[PDB]
């Protein structure tokens, strides 16, 4: 499966998911400090049987089903400061433009 | 002691708006250049005045993007203005707001100036707006401090503060930063010749120059007798 | 063919002299930034201009 940009990092901390925008990419204006994650991708990840355990944490906790691995791009070590620019390029194909 | 005939300050002179020269009674040699190193390191390194410690507007965030008409940006805006210097009252944490609308020259009447936020020279380079339908509002919270410090301090004490669009300013706080003392021969007849000393203290109009004087001297006492024990 | 989008995102970070700068003069005599002290510590002119 495609890895896309949603911010939809499995077992991400909302602190992290709460400077990426909604396109997994964030905003632009402010800094940026340590290894921030900057555009959450989404990683496919290959399905199970039923898995009464697995069932039982989807049931429980859900939403992840080890499906979705974080894909997602952070800031490097050493690395922080302010921003100057994003920009996305899509394929012919695909016209997702959610930011 | 023995005749130490502790002298006075006298003919304390204010050329401008933002410096004064002080004269003094004469003194004794071989002190009078050391205390007046004392007294100009007192006066411009621990030097309560004021500075910018805080920006923002609703359209410009930390990044330096121009404001809409303004010909500088917000990185440049911060050194437009750096040029100046404003004032806050006995309390700190004042803060001033350049607001302008046209495309006239850009100066610092159309600037929060209040009784705690006091403007002296208010026709800077400000980098007026060029688009009519343009309107600049820029809020700086001008606050009192003493010593030269980055922005990156502030970092821990707002984190989950200083969020996207509060900008975070620094300093170098030296609100003195320039006074020189100068020790001559003169002043003295009748006993012993002594050395008169001047001070030409400046400022950017943070404080007062007798006033930094009086606190510098005071804690050339204060340090002064701390070598007893 | 393998990536669907790109998102090229560029910050800029700002720097000043520290302990360890490189100055260079175009007399070709270069210099690394060794010791700076209070700006009292510079030596006075007779103007007292340090």
């Amino acid at each position: 499966g495609p890895e896309e940009i949603t911010a939809d990092i499995p077992n991400v901390g909302e602190a992290a998911l709460s400077k990426l925008d909604e396109s997994g990419i964030v905003y632009i204006g402010a800094e940026v400090t340590g290894g921030d994650i900057l555009v959450g991708k989404v990683t496919p990840k290959g399905e199970t049987q039923l898995t009464p355990e697995e069932k039982l944490l989807r049931a429980i906790f859900g939403e992840k089903a080890s499906d979705v691995k974080d894909s997602s791009l952070r800031v490097p070590n050493g690395v922080s400061g302010t921003v100057i620019d994003v920009q996305v390029f899509t394929r012919d194909g695909v016209e997702k433009d959610k930011r | 002691v023995t005749e130490f005939l502790k002298p006075r300050l006298v003919d304390i002179e204010q050329v401008s708006s933002t410096h004064a020269k002080v004269t003094l009674e004469p003194l004794e040699r071989g002190f009078g250049h050391t205390l007046g190193n004392a007294l100009r390191r007192i006066l411009l390194s621990s030097m309560p005045g004021c500075a910018v410690t805080e920006v923002e507007i609703d359209g410009v965030l930390h990044e330096y993007s121009t404001k809409e008409g303004v010909q500088e940006d917000i990185l440049e805006i911060l050194l437009n203005l750096k040029g100046l210097a404003v004032r806050v009252q006995g309390k700190d944490e004042v803060i001033l707001t350049l607001n302008k609308s046209g495309i006239g020259p850009v100066t610092a009447a159309d600037i929060t100036h209040d009784g705690d936020v006091e403007i002296v020279k208010p026709q800077h380079v400000i980098c007026h707006l060029t688009d009519e339908n343009a309107s600049i509002s820029m809020r700086i919270k001008v606050q009192r401090g003493r010593g030269y410090v980055p922005a990156s301090t502030r970092i821990h004490s707002e984190e989950d503060e200083r969020p996207i669009g509060r900008l975070l300013v620094d300093a170098c706080y030296s609100p003195v930063e320039r006074i020189a003392y100068n020790v001559e021969a003169a002043r003295v007849e009748q006993r012993t010749d002594l050395d008169k000393l001047v001070i030409e203290m400046e400022t950017n109009g943070t404080i007062d120059p007798e006033e930094a004087i009086r606190r510098a001297a005071t804690i050339l006492a204060e340090q002064l007798e701390a070598f007893v024990d | 063919p393998g990536v669907l989008k790109i998102v090229k995102v560029y910050l800029a970070v700002k720097r000043r002299i520290q302990p360890g700068d490189k100055m260079a003069g175009r007399h070709g005599n270069k210099g690394v930034i060794s010791k700076i002290n209070p700006i009292e510590d510079m030596p006075y002119d007779e103007n007292g201009t340090p």
